[PDB]
């Protein structure tokens, strides 16, 4: 299962393994069979900037959603990875995306005390 | 486990 190996490599921050798996047939837009999460979701949550950048370069959907309605921007804003938030926004991440409960990335930044990210997102929503 | 993310924590956590 090349797709699942790519998800796990992104989750684990294994940059070389991510690049090798894709060159070897793994789909940059692979998704988990049960919850729909993509490699970019996992890299944004786990905080691996270089993997985020290579997935985007290779064609990852910046606005992919999982079964809870979470986008990569939701995940990075929740954990508090400012540089990843900025990269995602630069690549067209939807600042107004609502999860299954109506929550935006800004809402998750607020809930997790990530005020610098919250300010970035508030200003991008202007 | 400290990150307030909702039910999706089941898949992502981690912290
Ligand atoms: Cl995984
Ligand atoms: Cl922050
Ligand atoms: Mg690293
Ligand atoms: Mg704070």
């Amino acid at each position: 299962d090349l797709g699942k190996k790519l998800l796990e490599a992104a989750r684990a921050g294994q940059d070389d393994e991510v690049r090798i798996l894709m060159a070897n047939g793994a789909d940059v837009n692979a998704s988990d069979a049960d919850v729909g999460a993509t490699p970019l979701h996992l890299a944004a949550w786990a905080g691996h900037l270089e993997i985020v950048e290579v997935l985007l370069k290779t064609g990852a959907d910046v606005n992919a959603v999982d079964i809870w309605g979470l986008t990569p921007l939701h995940l990075a804003a929740a954990v508090g990875h400012l540089e990843i938030v900025e990269v995602l926004l630069k690549h067209g991440a939807d600042v107004n995306a609502q999860d299954k409960f109506g929550k935006t990335p800004f809402d998750l930044a607020i809930d997790n005390g990530n005020e610098d990210i919250a300010e970035v997102l508030q200003k991008a929503a202007k | 486990k400290s990150i307030r993310i909702g039910p999706g924590q089941a898949f992502y956590a981690x912290p």
